[PDB]
């Protein structure tokens, strides 16, 4: 069925300052093209106008326009296509000003 | 030079359906390089564990890959990190759906 999904580039965690834009970036490939989630908690995330989910061919992104502490923790990136499932996460560490 | 090994962030629960093919990667640090275990059931998983199971690993990210997921595949994992400075540990539970 296809070929599974997999990481070409690992999303990286980030540190980023109170107040600055903040993006967890990976590119992911497989056959067909893996539809990608970016979840936290175990809960899928909605688009909003300040979490938005970028995505270009293989690359997806999570972008927080201005980062805020409760934006720090885990995220989840999750790859699925008919022949399997990849997982990564990555963490946000949000400092003071 | 004397740095402890550190699990960068790593599910707490995935899912995959029998029958495909689960990739499960995770960023570490360390210095030296750390010695990489993964496991299951108190049992260390190797290459081609029942033909199926593989793990590679790079100087900073560990991937586990799981071919044919069985339903015996279950249960919750760890993966554990040492060197000369110390030890880390996580576990991500894997959870087989029968759908």
């Amino acid at each position: 069925q296809g070929s599974p999904p997999c990481f070409l580039r690992f999303p990286r965690p980030v540190r980023v300052v109170s107040g600055a834009e903040a993006e967890l970036k990976c590119v992911v490939l497989g056959e067909p093209p893996p539809v990608v989630v970016w979840e936290k908690g175990g809960q899928q995330l909605a688009a909003s106008e300040r979490l938005s989910f970028p995505a270009d061919g293989a690359e997806h992104g999570l972008l927080l326009t201005a980062a805020l502490p409760t934006d720090a923790g885990v995220y989840v990136c999750r790859a699925r296509n008919a022949a399997g499932e990849a997982y990564a996460a990555a963490a946000v560490t949000v400092l003071e000003p | 030079r004397g740095i402890p090994p550190k699990i960068e962030a790593l599910p707490s629960d995935i899912s995959i359906d029998e029958g495909k093919v689960l990739t499960v990667a995770c960023a570490f640090t360390g210095e030296p390089t750390p010695e990489v275990t993964w496991s299951c059931g108190g049992r260390k998983i190797h290459s081609q564990e029942q033909g199926r199971f593989h793990i590679e690993n790079t100087d900073d990210l560990t991937t586990l890959i799981i071919m044919d997921v069985q339903k015996q595949d279950g249960g919750l994992y760890t993966l554990s990190l040492g060197n000369e400075f110390g030890s880390d540990s996580a576990t991500v539970n894997i959870h087989i759906r029968s759908i």
